[PDB]
């Protein structure tokens, strides 16, 4: 198919693309380091390196915030973009998602975590005659702390299902989606999120949608996690019995501190 | 083929995670959408190719020494990280990191993986290790530490640049691969 990314240049030394933007579309799979090296190595070659710089953020560009001398380009990964109902060849609509928090960060504790989901519309569609396409506008829209919630649990849900029923099996990504999930040792697990967003059931109607769909969401995942657990079972090496121990003991313990928030 | 399953170790605060899941999600490190979920799959090409990696992300702490290794047997490739600025991480590569999955794991190959090289050679951060009776580990010690240790090789990269990341996880399927 192809990799798409948003891309936008500033400083007066792009002359007329200062400040335009493009979406770009890339071969096959393309990485932002690749998309950002042939970039930064291109404007290098014109300006000289010393003048080039990458934006490291999907963030709104603020002039008064760069080096005016400088040519900079800021590189954000962008999907394809379907409204919700929507979801259930022609190209128009891309959307990158941006991290953050009402007090001013990109990452802050579950309850603060917000989420921008930007909109880029292309002045054309792909398939086009060139291999980028100018935006025309950029729209934003917020997801509140809950419903970031909600789809990091929808998103891991349907990552570990596949996993849980694909043929034929693959036991080792079966076993990384699942140790990740009742497992984890460097995040912080799910459970938090539960405790988080579940634990009371909210006075205000409309955050109770969002209770009950992430109430709905965390049935799920428990439900696949078991169907991990039991599947994982038959998939094992003699070697790993230990480790399988310890899966169904996470399971277990982080089933049963669900199963309260689960009901409500 | 199949995923292919690399567990990737190292000390705490190398950025080990924050490597994973940039590249695994095409973020820069301040723009990644943060997970209470661990590990990361990724697809890449190599040669036209396709190719799946299964990330394992690990916990460097003690409290762990036990149930890490459980995640060893079957592993295709490890990643041996540390921090280009972290002497301390470095000689943890030697004295725990490669005695432990060495032991698990003899025929296993494994990487070594410098890390935070954008920081390297900043002068102020050379002075501020300077300072602390420290010197960066240059890309010529940590090769010899790689040849010397008998890992696949060393590669090194920057979360925040981005540089060398895609050969990091590239270098990795072609250990794996053979």
């Amino acid at each position: 198919f192809g990799t798409y990314f948003r891309v936008g240049f500033y400083g007066s030394r792009f002359g007329d693309l200062d400040e335009q933007e493009f979406v770009y579309k890339e071969p096959a799979i393309t990485k932002l380091p690749e998309i950002s090296h042939r970039l930064e190595g291109f404007y290098g070659q014109c300006f000289g390196a010393e003048f080039v710089e990458v934006i490291k953020d999907s963030t709104p560009v603020d002039k008064t915030k760069l080096d005016p001398n400088k040519a900079y380009i800021q590189i954000t990964f962008v999907e394809p973009y379907f409204d919700e109902y929507e979801m259930k060849f022609n190209l128009r609509r891309f959307m990158y998602t941006t991290p953050f928090t009402l007090e001013g960060r990109p990452r802050g504790e579950l309850h603060e975590q917000h989420r921008r989901n930007t909109v880029l519309t292309t002045m054309h569609a792909f398939p086009y005659i060139k291999t980028r396409i100018r935006v025309s506008q950029k729209e934003e829209f917020v997801l509140t702390p809950i419903e970031v919630a909600i789809e990091d649990m929808k998103k891991k849900t349907l990552q570990l299902a596949v996993a849980t029923h694909q043929e034929p099996p693959d036991a080792k990504m079966l076993q990384m989606v699942l140790q990740g999930s009742v497992g984890a040792t460097v995040n912080q697990g799910p459970l938090e999120v539960a405790q988080v967003f579940l634990a009371e059931i909210p006075a205000d109607p409309k955050l109770y949608r969002h209770h009950n769909k992430l109430r709905l969401c965390f049935k799920e995942f428990i439900m696949r996690c078991g169907e991990a657990v039991e599947k994982n079972r038959r998939l094992i090496t003699a070697e790993q019995r230990e480790y399988q121990q310890e899966l169904k003991k996470n399971y277990n313990k982080l089933r049963d501190s669900l199963r309260p928030m689960i009901e409500r | 083929m199949q995923t292919i399953k690399c567990v990737v170790v190292g000390d705490g605060a190398v950025g080990k995670n924050c490597l994973l899941i940039s590249y695994t999600t095409n973020k820069f490190p301040s723009e990644y959408v943060p997970t209470v979920f661990d590990n990361y799959a990724v697809t890449v090409m190599i040669g036209g190719e396709p190719y799946t990696l299964g990330l394992f992300d690990t916990a460097g702490q003690e409290d762990y020494d036990r149930l890490r290794p459980l995640s060893y047997p079957q592993t295709d490739v490890f990643l041996v990280c540390f921090s280009v600025v972290s002497p301390s991480s470095f000689e943890n590569v030697k004295e725990k990191w490669v005695p432990e999955i060495t032991h698990h794991c003899p025929k296993t190959p494994f990487l070594l993986v410098g890390t935070q090289i954008d920081l390297r050679d900043d002068p102020s951060t050379i002075e501020k290790l300077a300072k602390n009776k420290q010197k960066p580990i240059t890309p010529e010690t940590a090769e010899k530490l790689a040849r010397d240790l008998k890992a696949v090789k060393y590669v090194e990269c920057s979360a925040l640049t981005q540089k060398g990341l895609k050969n990091v996880f590239d270098e990795a399927i072609l250990a794996a691969l053979e």
